[PDB]
RNA sequence: GGACUUAAUGUCACGGUACCCAAUUUUCUGCCCCGGA
RNA sequence: CGGGGCAGAAAAUUGGAC
């Protein structure tokens, strides 16, 4: 008779359940499921407190199981005293059933006994079992028990026995995944406790027979698991969150009052990222300010929240709080605001299923197993580390629904997608995910398996379950406790090629390069070969990649781990069991073993040297290796690249509108985040490009919905019923160290279509990476392909790769103006040979090029008559105005059957155009990145100096200017609507009726929706709700003599301009009695000599700082660029070709200084190609001149049909463009009068100051005073002179 | 609002068109989805509001929703339960509404009552009989007795009458109404007036009409439930009712889907058990003539044979179906469409050659086995050709199952070392069925053909040990043969060539003396035989051995494939490919547990590849029941090569396989062989 | 020392991967002439 | 006798499948 007190310690999180009476336990499914957990009971009605305990019956069950195993391992003996088989059966008659009714196998052995166990004598097994006692199924005095187990209580030894459940436990949800499809079902939830603070339980055990003490102690020392975690057994506030929620409600009310509600996700969940910065950013107010007038620009930080602005704000609230911390403050503010907004804004198949407990007659059996005598048992341990080669993600649910103790409704789900962490904000790998991945890989390696069933009257006997019943793992935590980053994701509408409705969400991911502990234990007779195959598959070494997939989002390449530093040891349970008991099997001391020398290992633990290498196991060669195949390639980009990032752009202090994407990478060495970020292109874009290309190729993108569809896309890329069979990864820049300035500053602006001046609130800039044709960027990535693909699918993938190589799909944003254009693709040499052979087969063969008959420089043959007023005056006497207005319409044709982007129609062409540009007058393309480039802002302050646009020291022309010029020309030709206009403006004299938008005609207003109809210009070039069908690229420099070298005081490659400022709309409209004339155009001349000669004392104390100095380009320079189009009709292509080159003696205008005769260029077409997409997979070819002339004639026919006249007959008429009035008027504006030997140099100048000018010459009195009064020039005469080209103002 | 009435009127067209059976289920599911989604959005838009008249429509559409969500399940759907459970909550709130209209309240109570009836049909613990009784009484109180226009009132009245509520005041209008089928009239006649003639006539008409109703229909469920209720009351009509229903079911089942198919409705096992019980009970009488008794026993054997023929499968398996070019593309799709349409029909509108059992060669004895689940009893029917007699007996199988499970569990861990439990299993088999060793049941010195049942298919019936001090084996005095069903026996005349074939594919050179003998055929692929190499024998040889592995499939019997040097030939492929093995003798190397999966229940209807070989035209197969060493297989192959005119039991007996007391390993290694096929 | 808090000849819950589907993108020329105490 | 404008606007922030 003795009383021993024992304590129990946990090393992993364990599980908790609510306590119910045995009679009432049948009503609750969760209580029936959790019958082997720890129990929790409330203390008072309507309470949130209580205390937890562990029943002694469960400990008794574990102890007797350990006794059975120990006796089995020693052939039914212990310390030389034999034991018998015991008893585990009862009769329904003459008695009653026990309360738990075992459902597993029982280890048995040979009796080897001579005396039947009775009340006078019994073996230690029959003493530990309450066989011959005075206590039965009813507890009466507790004294009759020969051996008694008491309840185990939590050690609240410190203080505050009033313990709350919210401070000990937390909620989580698990699920079951189907092997064949990859989807899940029948989830369930449980409770998880904290082992670091509440992990000790104390209880008492009473024993009254001295014939089983040693066996009981050994069994106590042999128990390894309890309540779902590894265990050891030894023998001795409201104010904060309330105020912040009130402030969040105040901010929501203010946002709704200001009519900015969808913007709330630009404040909330976007200021949450400040947890990665620290308090320094707010303590110094280094936020990127807003300029917007250089006085009080908001840049997100000036709001109307019923007080001061949002800048006289949390800088005064962090000081107020200073308690929860920066991280908690930002996180709680963001979460509260997001939840409030989601609440403000916003069928079947839930199927939460718990395994039932069966009850039927004849459903209980006793199955004994007798192992052979002489067999040996061992115990193997595997230790190592798991390294993340890619960002990972383990999913959880919203914390508002994970409160342990609490909980007419339909589906409504969030969009935040949190990640799993512990109470100290460290990263965690749960045991359930590792066990699931291991089971899946084991079933794959074996070749056969079973789908897990939950009823379980008899346990399964398949190949996988037998091995899985011997495998033990551990929970893993890291040493990194820093906030994670956020990935954004959208979807595209296949129709308009724009962002679709309800298509935004975000996920949280961890860094790449972290390491986690790894433990695995196996107990049995022989170490399997499938487990070795799985371990070798997971390991990485000498050019091999680890192939461990963990967690979710495997389709976008998230969570590929690698196993390293593997060590394998081995116990011997037939002669070294005392050492195993004494050392407790190294439970909870595995890192020491990972970092221990060979000589320091304790007795019984020896290294294992029989671990097979690769290529010698039959598995992993027929099952595991061909599972996933790797394809690697490099992409060369010869254009600036910009994958936009908004939150970073509005958070970092650079004060830039848009910046590039980058990520954080963890470094194993020195255990720190590498402070140099890495630029990359996200795997989501990589997947989307391939999916869209394949869908458009095979024509499955046009289907309305894919609920139960099984199209080709649903087979290759998966759908909501089955997972995807292709997995993508990231494209990372690899040659970033070869650039002296990796990023370039580029500016953009929008030009009004009426006054030729920059529009209001239309200025913006980008910060892309720097790429040039002679120095391109390099990106390297990969993707994986599953086995079982047919030849057609491989052909489709190869065709998609070839399409990407050719340049059909640019990367990033702003691809219509020359960004992200691909130059070539270089496949690696380790890809499968058949893939390379297919790439060679599908490579574009020799095109059907014309044998130099009519495939040379295509030059138009057309002569415009030109204006006759300057033709009859070769003495240069008349004076003309720099600009005139063009009037047409108003009758705009609109189309409703607009062409979608999701199909290559058979009767529509798609190709590319190559052209050259030649300059006639000096060209100026300013570079606004540096305002002091010539380095002359010293002795002369306030004088801006630019140079010519260049990337890596190569002169270029941006595609935006070319796109704008040709778009304006096409709009003028096709009498489309005004794309850019200043709707609101007022006019004053030295008080009008309406604004400038009221005088504009109704039909000429810009298109605002896809229902009314799209004019040809908007239908061809694009709108905010409709992506355009043409693309333009950058132009490079090929040859040319030099810059415009002069001889003065400044550098010879520079010039000083004059005064140009403030276009005045209130000049063509005298007072409220006239409508707008229309588009404004300039004229070609040679007035740039006046600036050149008046230089050198154009600067001598006449213009202090109103002028600028910039480099110039000389005549005879050549540039070359490309133009792309797809799904084009015939007359559309004809009009495009005609506008790209109207003919001879007609040119365009481009650059700065147009009213001074600067920037006149001519464009000629070098060639033209067109690829045809049919069932036979046709290739590209060069068209002859005849079909091009047919295209132009068809365009003329369409235009003359649009004219509406019926008197003029239609047919095969040679193209005379002077017949149409507005076309002739437009072409009169672009006539070059100094090209041939017909110099006829005119004189075009703005009117000079009245009497005190500098260049004013006596005579005609051309100043504004004479032509500014209604005595010498009536208003109607002024309007007529303005709306008539080449009209002299000399008289 | 003025929007609410127009929206309800527009959305009611789609919900009232749901009573049109013309539309296919694939479109019915989407139209009802749209008709439900137009209404459910109003809930999340107008939370805590509505006119309380469109509130009942949410529950009414939800009732019809659980018509297409029922399939794609194995044994019980988890969404059919959820649909009614959710529709109850969306009608409880409509009940609490204070509109106060008469017709609206009547319709709401009608919908609630029918939903509760369905819930009680599919779930009892969540809806007891008392609650249903009270709800139906309340529905009757409001005046839900419009029998002339709506069958829902008829269903409510029948359900109330079946519970014990007297309904004499509505019987006349219940009978008169034309919207009542035959079963409802039979129930009204039996449960109200206690009449028998009208009930017999009406349910006879119903059973006769049942011949043209697929097994997916609910009418089968109602019929079996009514027959079970009649049996519970100790009536007399059930004995004939069960037999007639079984006849109708057997006639209807003959649709010939790939020659072996079913649907797996919940019933069709209790129905067969009830028919068996009724026939046995009516045969237990002391009729003055014995010919009627012989006819009754022959009918019992006929019922057993009709049950044992085919096997059933579930939708998860019959969808994930390996395909061929001839049958899988057409017959499977037609069967699937027919079954689905039949399932979604009654919920919308209510309105070789088989031989002879007595054709056996002289000197043969046939034994038929049947395991009754309704009463937990065993049966054994024998027929003697010479004496022209039939007998039957009974036994208990509640501990034989446990002994077999113990043997299987020990064998799965210690293959050879589990030979001690085999002796115990054989002794238990001998003790449980003592009529095998009785001269009055099976005369000594004859041939025995076994036709076992579900879990008896895996027992070595030829190695039983008699229950005495020095009991002997069964095969010592007899010579046994096996057959999965009597329907697999066909007339066959031995007209074949005299060539031998070999097909070897293994991992190690365990067969070195083999593959080098002179007598092997020239079409042998001994060096890595492939799947299409088997299809190159077309001369009807006499012997053929295939030494290779096997792959086991746990759910689809059609997916188990024979392991070769290729992707493998499966059950469907072996039925659709091999055409040149008619009338020959086949020998397999060593596999009987590498193909069939382990079993957990008392039943199993899985088939091996030996039945596939029997289906293509082979006259007999010889295989090993469990894994043995290659020495015995090679010795048997050489013995079969040397001669074919000697029996197999003689070889087993002369090799000392009857020494189970001395060396259990010898018994284990020797009694593993058995012969499949009936020599006609 | 004890209830709140177990029942004893029978607890495979280490019997279940929060799992599947979606391109931060569409559109826009770093341009320029009359004035008002 | 005198004089600088613009340094972004407009939309999509979740839908389903179980
Ligand atoms: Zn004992
Ligand atoms: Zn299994
Ligand atoms: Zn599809
Ligand atoms: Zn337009």
């Amino acid at each position: 008779d003795m009383n021993i007190t024992v304590e129990l310690t946990f090393f992993e999180p364990y599980r908790l359940v609510e306590w119910f009476d045995w009679d009432a336990r049948k009503k609750s499914h969760s209580a029936m499921r959790g019958q082997a957990f720890a129990q929790w009971t409330w203390k008072g009605k309507g309470r949130t407190a209580g205390k937890s305990f562990i029943t002694g019956t469960l400990v008794r069950s574990a102890v007797i199981k350990a006794v059975e195993e120990l006796l089995s391992l020693n052939n039914g003996k212990w310390e030389g005293v034999p034991c018998c088989n015991g008893s585990f059966q009862t009769d329904e008659s003459k008695g009653k059933k026990p309360s738990f009714l075992r459902k597993r196998h029982t280890l048995q052995w040979q009796a080897n006994n001579k005396n039947i166990c009775d009340k006078e004598e019994a073996c230690p097994f029959c003493i530990l079992l309450g066989r011959f006692d005075n206590a039965g199924k009813v507890h009466e005095r507790n004294k009759d028990y020969d051996i008694h187990f008491s309840n185990f209580d939590l050690d609240h030894k410190q203080e505050k026995n009033d313990l709350r459940l919210v401070d000990i436990a937390s909620g989580r949800i698990l699920n079951r995944v189907d092997f064949d499809t990859g989807k899940a079902k029948d989830y369930f939830r449980t409770w998880e406790a904290d082992y670091e603070t509440y992990g000790t339980y104390t209880g008492r055990i009473t024993l009254r027979n001295e014939h089983a003490k040693k066996l009981l102690l050994a069994s106590l020392g042999f128990v390894d698991k309890l309540c779902g975690a590894l265990c050891r057994i030894e023998v001795i506030s409201e104010d904060h969150n309330d105020e912040l929620r009130k402030q969040a409600e105040v901010i929501v009310e203010a946002f709704k009052q200001n009519d900015k509600l969808e913007k709330i996700r630009i404040l909330a969940d976007a200021i949450r990222t400040l947890r990665l910065h620290g308090e320094g950013v707010i303590e110094k107010d280094e936020l990127p300010d807003g300029k917007e007038e250089r006085d009080k620009g908001h840049h997100l930080w000036d709001i109307k929240v019923q007080g001061t602005a949002l800048r006289t704000k949390l800088k005064e609230l962090w000081q107020s709080n200073k308690d929860i911390g920066w991280r908690k403050f930002t996180e709680m503010l963001g979460s509260n605001l997001y939840l409030i907004y989601k609440k403000e804004t916003g069928i079947l198949g839930d199927t939460e299923y718990y395994s039932k407990a069966h009850d039927s007659e004849g459903s209980d059996l006793f199955i004994p197993v007798t192992p052979p005598e002489g067999i040996e048992t061992k115990e193997w341990i595997i230790v190592g580390r798991l390294k993340a080669a890619t960002p990972f993600y383990f999913g959880v649910q919203q914390p508002s629904d994970s409160i342990p103790g609490k909980e007419s409704l339909v589906i409504n789900e969030h969009t935040s997608f949190n990640i799993l962490l512990d109470k100290e904000n460290r990263y965690r790998i749960p045991r359930s995910a590792l066990r699931g991945a291991l089971r899946r890989d084991l079933r794959t390696a074996f070749g056969s398996g079973c789908n897990v069933s939950l009823g379980g009257q008899i346990l399964c006997n398949c190949k996988v379950c037998i091995e899985m019943r011997r495998i033990t793992l551990k929970d893993s935590v890291s040493d990194f406790s820093e906030p994670p980053e956020i990935r954004y994701r959208i979807a595209k509408n296949p129709g308009t090629a724009t962002v679709e409705d309800g298509s935004l969400f975000d996920i949280e991911v961890g860094p790449e390069g972290l390491t986690f502990p790894f433990v695995l234990r196996y107990r049995g007779h022989k170490f399997p070969e499938q487990l070795s195959s799985v371990i070798r598959y997971w390991e990485e070494n000498d050019g091999k990649n680890g192939m461990a997939w963990l967690g979710g989002l495997d389709s976008t390449g998230k969570g590929r781990f690698a196993l390293k530093d593997i060590k394998i040891f081995e116990w011997d349970l037939n002669q070294k069991i005392n050492e195993y008991i004494k050392e407790r099997g190294m439970r909870g001391k595995e890192k020491e073993l990972l970092e221990m020398g060979e000589s320091s290992l304790p007795d019984g633990l020896i290294p294992y040297k029989f671990f097979e290498e690769r290529e010698c196991l039959f598995p992993y060669k027929e099952n595991l290796k061909p599972q996933w195949s790797e394809v690697q390639y490099t992409i060369e980009v010869g254009s600036p690249l910009l994958t936009a990032d908004t939150i970073s752009a509005l958070t970092e202090p650079g004060n830039r509108d848009a910046i590039a994407y980058k990520k954080r990478v963890y470094n194993d060495g020195n255990n720190a985040i590498e402070p140099e970020p890495r630029f990359a292109v996200k795997s989501e874009t990589h997947r989307g490009i391939f999916r869209t290309a394949v869908g458009r190729r095979t024509g499955d993108l046009g289907k309305e919905d894919h609920e139960d569809c099984t199209c080709d896309m649903c087979i290759i890329f998966g759908n909501e019923h089955e997972s995807s069979k292709i997995r993508f990864e990231d494209l990372e820049l690899i040659n970033g160290n070869e650039f002296e300035k990796l990023e370039k500053h580029i500016d953009h602006v929008a030009i009004d279509r009426f006054t030729g001046g920059a529009l209001d609130k239309a200025k913006f800039d980008t910060y892309p990476l720097a790429g040039s044709p002679k120095k391109p960027l390099k990106l390297k990535g990969r993707f994986w392909i599953k086995k079982g693909f047919s030849g057609d699918h491989k052909l489709l993938i190869t065709t998609a790769l070839s399409d990407i190589r050719d340049g059909l799909y640019p990367l990033g944003s702003k691809g219509g103006v020359g960004y992200g254009w691909v130059a070539g693709i270089s496949i690696d040499d380790n890809v499968p040979d058949d893939f390379k052979e297919m790439i060679n087969k599908t490579e574009m063969p020799l095109p059907e090029e014309v044998e130099e008959s009519n495939n040379g420089p295509i030059n138009n043959d057309y002569v415009h008559p030109g204006h006759q007023s300057p033709k009859q005056d070769h003495k240069n006497k008349n004076i003309y105005y720099p600009h005139y207005f063009l009037d047409s319409g108003s009758k705009v044709y609109r189309e409703k059957d607009i062409i979608t982007h999701e199909e290559f129609t058979e009767e529509l062409l798609s190709g590319k155009i190559n052209c050259k540009l030649e300059t006639l007058t000096p060209l100026i393309i300013p570079d606004t990145s540096d305002e002091n480039g010539l380095k002359l802002q010293g002795n002369k302050p306030g004088h801006k100096n630019y140079k010519f646009f260049n990337i890596n020291g190569e002169l270029m022309i941006p595609g935006s200017e070319l796109r704008g010029m040709l778009r304006t020309h096409f709009e003028a030709l096709t009498k489309s609507c005004f794309a850019i206009f200043g709707e609101d403006s007022t006019l004053s004299w030295r008080c009008a009726s309406k604004t400038l938008g009221g005088k504009l005609d109704k039909a000429l207003h810009p298109c605002t929706g896809l229902s009314d109809g799209l004019c040809p210009g908007c239908h061809l070039f694009g709108t905010t709700d409709y992506k355009g069908r043409v693309k333009f690229g950058f132009a490079k420099y090929e040859n040319g003599p030099e810059w415009l070298i002069t001889r003065g005081n400044n550098p010879e490659r520079s010039l000083t301009l004059g005064v140009l400022e403030s276009p005045r709309p209130a000049f063509s409209i005298p007072d409220d009695e006239s409508e707008i004339p229309g588009r404004k155009f300039y004229l070609h001349h040679n007035g740039w000599r006046i600036i050149r000669q008046k230089q050198l004392e154009i600067r001598e104390t006449v213009q202090p700082e109103r002028n600028v100095t910039t480099e110039v380009m000389d005549k005879g320079n050549v540039f070359s660029f490309d133009v792309r189009f797809e799904n084009l009709r015939e007359w559309e292509l004809g009009l495009l070709l005609q506008s790209l080159d109207p003919g001879k003696n007609i040119a365009h205008k481009l650059g700065k200084g147009k009213p001074y005769g600067f920037g006149s260029v001519k464009i000629k077409i070098d060639s033209l190609h067109t690829f045809k997409i049919n069932s036979n997979n046709d290739k590209i070819k060069r068209v002859p001149q005849s079909d091009i002339r047919e295209y132009i004639n068809k365009g003329y026919q369409k235009l003359i049909e649009w004219s509406g006249n019926n008197s003029i007959q239609k047919g095969n008429v040679l193209p005379q463009w002077h017949v149409i009035p507005h076309i002739d008027k437009l072409y009169k504006l672009l006539w070059v009068p100094f090209l041939n030997d017909s110099k006829l140099e005119p004189d075009v100048r703005y009117p000079v100051l009245n009497e005190e000018s500098k260049g004013y010459i006596e005579g005609s009195d051309y100043t504004y005073k004479k032509l500014g009064d209604k005595d010498n020039l009536p208003y109607k005469t002024r309007v007529k002179g303005l709306t008539t080209p080449w009209s002299p103002w000399n008289p | 609002p003025t929007r609410e009435d127009i929206d309800r009127k527009e959305a009611e067209r789609l919900l009232d068109e749901a009573f049109n059976p013309r539309t296919k289920p694939v479109d019915r599911k989407k139209i009802i989805n749209s008709a439900l989604k137009i209404l459910i959005g109003l809930y999340k838009e107008k939370k805590d509001d509505l006119t309380s008249a469109s509130f009942i429509s949410i529950a009414r559409a939800y009732y019809l929703v659980s018509i297409t969500i029922l399939p794609k399940g194995t044994t019980i759907p988890e969404k059919k339960k959820e649909a009614l459970r959710k529709g109850i909550e969306f009608i409880d709130r409509a009940i609490n509404k204070f509109n106060g209209s008469i017709l609206d309240s009547q319709r709401a109570f009608r919908i609630k009552s029918v939903l509760s009836i369905e819930f009680n049909r599919i779930d009892r613990e969540k809806c007891d009989n008392i609650k249903l009784k009270n709800l139906l009484n309340e529905a009757v109180d409001k005046g839900c007795t419009d029998f002339d226009t709506y069958e829902w009132d008829i269903q409510i009245a029948i359900r109330l009458c079946e519970l014990g509520v007297d309904m004499e005041g509505h019987f006349d209008n219940l009978i008169k109404s034309n919207k009542a089928n035959d079963l409802q009239k039979a129930k009204a006649y039996y449960f109200i007036k206690k009449d028998d003639h009208k009930a017999k006539e009406h349910m006879d008409k119903c059973t006769a009409s049942l011949k043209y109703t697929p097994c997916s229909h609910r009418l089968w469920d109602e019929t079996v439930g009514f027959i079970e209720r009649l049996k519970g009351d100790s009536s007399t009509l059930w004995r004939d009712f069960a037999i007639k229903t079984y006849r109708s079911c057997r006639v209807q089942e003959k649709e010939t889907g790939t020659l072996r198919l079913r649907w797996y409705w919940s019933r069709h096992r209790v129905l067969y058990d009830m028919a068996f019980l009724a026939v046995k009970e009516q045969a237990d009488d002391e009729e003055p003539d014995v010919n009627v008794k012989q006819a009754k026993i022959k009918k019992l054997a006929e019922i057993s044979d009709s049950l044992k023929s085919r096997f059933s499968l579930r939708l998860s398996d019959m969808e994930k179906m390996p395909k061929s070019d001839d049958e899988s593309n057409h017959e499977f799709k037609k069967f699937l469409d027919k079954c689905v349409t039949a399932y979604q029909d009654g919920y919308v509108i209510n309105r070789a050659k088989l031989l002879e059992l007595t054709q056996v060669p002289e000197g043969w004895v046939v034994v038929h086995f049947y395991l009754n689940k309704l009463e937990g009893m065993g049966n054994a029917i024998v027929f003697d050709k010479c004496a022209n007699s039939w007998q039957y007996k009974e036994f208990q199988y509640k501990e034989l199952f446990e002994v077999f499970l113990t043997w299987q569990a020990n064998y799965n861990l210690y293959k050879e070392n589990a030979a001690e439990h085999l002796v115990t299993l054989c002794k238990k088999i001998g003790e449980t069925m003592p009529f095998l060793f009785c001269d009055n049941f099976i005369p000594n010195g004859k041939d025995v053909l076994f036709v076992p049942h579900d879990f008896l298919h895996r027992l070595p019936l030829h190695g039983s040990i008699e229950n005495k001090t020095n009991g002997k084996l069964f095969l010592e005095n007899h010579s046994c043969c096996y057959l999965p069903a009597w329907s697999f026996a066909s007339e066959k005349e031995a007209s074949t060539s005299d060539e031998y074939v070999l097909l070897k594919n293994f991992d190690q050179g365990h067969f070195e003396t083999l593959q080098n003998n002179q007598i092997w055929g020239t079409q042998s692929v001994k060096d890595g035989a492939s799947s299409d190499d088997l299809e190159n024998i077309r001369n009807n040889p006499r012997l053929l051995t295939i030494l290779c592995h096997g792959e086991a499939n746990m759910s689809n019997p059609f997916r188990s494939m024979l392991k070769l040097a290729n992707g493998g030939i499966t059950y469907l492929e072996i039925l659709n490919s091999v055409k040149g093995l008619k009338g020959s003798q086949v020998i397999l190397g060593a596999c009987e547990t590498d193909l069939v999966p382990p079993l957990s229940d008392v039943m199993d209807e899985h088939y091996s590849v030996a039945t596939a070989l029997l289906l293509i035209g082979a006259a007999g197969v010889v295989g090993t029941m469990w894994k043995v060493r290659s020495n015995k297989t090679k010795s048997l192959i050489e013995w079969k090569l040397e001669n074919i005119e000697y029996k197999l039991n003689e070889w087993q007996k002369e090799t000392g396989g009857a020494a189970y007391k001395d060396h259990p390993p010898t018994f284990y290694r020797s009694i593993a062989f058995r012969s499949i096929g009936f020599p006609l």
